[PDB]
């Protein structure tokens, strides 16, 4: 039970935005430009770490 | 031209008024959703200008086809737009023209002069298959973010004077991009001509609530839990 | 290190590479009425701004570039050079005429008479603002007074709110009783446009475009061209904006006639329907894993 709960929580944490426009990198890459995507990417990186 | 008198009564809603929130398929899962729903075991009105508030749950069981279409508007005047829905044998017509409605708009059966004096400026018109089709018809209307969402369901029912006990998800019918205010609504009636009959219906109001819905393996919702009804349901929602 | 002891070590990972790409945009061939919004020869006043709704058409932006050189072309939530590839749910267009120096007022989180009493934008606005000079069209030599703006109002304006009331504002305790007496002033002020006016007071035509991203199945896109459909291979796909990579297989899922996508316990996409041919397809991730190296000692 503990192992399954931990893995499920870790997987579910991937859908949080942490203060960005979206929680998916693929759309941000194909919707914005390079000089402004890093600001959104940094928050996701910090949260997932 | 006034031939209608309305009488009021009160009854219990039980667990009725559940609709699919989105267009996402799910199976064998329990999903939590915060949205406008009809609270469980609420206090619905039975009728034999009404405020719209944040959405309306309508229920009918008559087969005489007396009910057909509805009127939605803020001041119910030709100075502002007002949604008009008319259901008929072949099709359904939806308009947003600033009709000059009368005090008691009733169909003549089929001159619309009694319903409204004249038509005028408007942009949206819609024609489709009629919404209507021992039978209970339930409808949910809500206007939000410039969209008029209408959900409906038709179900066979035995001879019962009140709402039955069970579960029936309301599949979406239409989502019209109108974007106007709605404050009051009225029910349209069709009287043969000028006999005056009688009709009855159930009215309830929606509230923002958190629900726990159960999807079967097979594409349908079969159970729901209202998290704010009592401590037991709160515990159920907390434990998922 | 240059020496390795006996054992098994984890070095790196591998993933199967994609084969090709799949595009499944809808096949509607209408053209969105962007041309009608512009060069209409008549633009309403700022206090009563036109609002047009655009949906169910293929949107192209090439006409905008060749329309006219722009005083301002500022897009907030989208890069202006990528609008030819995205797909939106519904488009809103608002056009009017304003003074040259007040262009900066049109922006999220701004203040000013036009900002608070004429036209207010939301803080989370996601769209574009276009402003270009129209001194040669809406500037009478004697003066054009058809363009009016509200000046006095009791309270601010909510985002995307329009007021058309025309009553004598009361700035004092005594009532105006319907006359333009002392302390009582008209709510609307008429602009004065002449060709002799310097830059900063000449009229400017402004068009604001608002999008709706990540919503119900989108309709406003399609400058690109669709492709065929392949299955049982590591391929890239783009279904009406939903982009990804994986393996597409036949699905035994009973989709209701109004659902479009599918999700699981982990809340990730695992099924989709083809817009051109109504058919449910399952999506599976391509193979990936780790690599271990087994070796005795280097000696
Ligand atoms: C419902 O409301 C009415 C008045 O609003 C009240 O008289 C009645 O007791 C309530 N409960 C039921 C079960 O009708
Ligand atoms: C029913 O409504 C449709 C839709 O406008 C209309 O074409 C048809 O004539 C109507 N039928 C009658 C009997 O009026
Ligand atoms: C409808 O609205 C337009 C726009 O304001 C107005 O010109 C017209 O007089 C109104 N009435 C009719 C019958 O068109
Ligand atoms: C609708 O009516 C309400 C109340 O009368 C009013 O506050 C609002 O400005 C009107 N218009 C819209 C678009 O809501
Ligand atoms: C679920 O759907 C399948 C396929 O349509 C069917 O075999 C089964 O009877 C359904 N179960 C229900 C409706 O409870």
């Amino acid at each position: 039970n503990h192992n399954a709960q931990a893995l499920n929580t870790l997987v579910k944490q991937l859908s949080s935005k942490f203060g960005a426009i979206s929680s998916v990198l693929n759309d941000i890459l194909s919707r914005l430009d390079p000089p402004e995507a890093e600001v959104q990417i940094d928050r996701l990186i910090t949260g997932r770490l | 031209v006034n031939l209608i008198t309305r009488t009021q009564s009160y009854t219990n809603s039980f667990t009725r008024g559940v609709y699919y929130p989105d267009k996402v398929f799910r199976s064998s899962v329990l999903h939590s959703t915060h949205d406008l729903f009809l609270p469980f075991f609420s206090n619905v009105t039975w009728f034999h200008a009404l405020p719209f508030n944040d959405g309306v749950y309508f229920a009918s069981t008559e087969k005489s086809n007396i009910i057909r279409g509805w009127i939605f508007g803020t001041t119910l005047d030709s100075k502002t737009q007002s949604l008009l829905i008319v259901n008929n044998a072949t099709n359904v017509v939806i308009k947003v023209c600033e009709f000059q409605f009368c005090n008691d708009p009733f169909l003549d059966v089929e001159s619309e002069f009694r319903v409204y004096s004249s038509a005028n400026n408007c942009t949206f018109e819609y024609v489709s298959q009629p919404f209507l089709m021992k039978n209970l018809r339930e409808f949910v209307f809500k206007n939000i973010d410039g969209y008029f969402k209408i959900y409906s369901k038709h179900t066979p029912i035995n001879l019962e004077r009140d709402l039955p006990q069970g579960f029936s998800a309301l599949e979406p019918l239409v989502d019209l991009p109108i974007g106007i205010n709605i404050t009051r609504f009225q029910t349209l009636l069709a009287l043969h001509r000028w006999t005056a009959g009688a009709a009855a219906y159930y009215v309830g109001y929606l509230q923002p609530r958190t629900f726990l819905l159960k999807y079967n393996e097979n594409g349908t919702i079969t159970d729901a839990v209202d998290c704010a009804l009592d401590p037991l349901s709160e515990t159920k929602c907390t434990l998922k | 290190s240059f020496t390795v002891e006996k054992g098994i070590y984890q070095t790196s990972n591998f993933r199967v590479q994609p084969t090709e790409s799949i595009v499944r945009f809808p096949n509607i061939t209408n053209l969105c009425p962007f041309h009608e919004v512009f060069n209409a020869t008549t633009f309403a006043s700022v206090y009563a701004w036109n609002r047009k709704r655009i949906s169910n058409c293929v949107a192209d932006y090439s006409v905008i570039y060749n329309f006219a050189p722009f005083f301002a072309f500022k897009c907030y939530g989208v890069s202006p050079t990528k609008l030819n590839d995205l797909c939106f749910t519904n488009v809103y267009a608002d056009s009017f005429v304003i003074r040259g120096n007040e262009v900066s007022q049109i922006a999220p989180g701004q203040t000013g008479n036009i900002a608070d009493y004429n036209y207010k934008l939301p803080d989370d606005f996601t769209g574009c603002v276009i402003a270009w000079n129209s001194n040669k069209l809406d500037s009478k030599p004697s003066g054009n007074y058809n363009y009016l703006y509200r000046l006095l109002r009791k309270s601010k304006l909510k985002p995307f709110e329009r007021d058309i009331s025309t009553e004598i504002y009361q700035a004092g305790n005594k009532p105006c009783n319907g006359v333009a007496g002392p302390n009582c002033y008209s709510p609307l002020q008429s602009y004065g446009f002449r060709p002799t006016y310097g830059v900063g007071h000449q009229p400017y035509r402004v068009v604001v475009l608002s999008f709706e991203l990540l919503h119900a199945p989108a309709t406003v896109c399609g400058p690109k061209k669709s492709t065929n459909l392949v299955k049982n291979k590591c391929v890239n796909f783009n279904f009406n904006g939903l982009t990804g990579t994986g393996v597409l297989t036949e699905s035994n899922k009973k989709f209701l006639p109004f659902q479009q996508f599918g999700r699981d316990i982990a809340d990730t996409t695992d099924a989709v329907r083809d817009p051109q041919t109504l058919e449910i397809l399952d999506i599976t991730p391509c193979s990936f894993g780790g690599v271990s190296v087994i070796t005795p000692g280097t000696n």
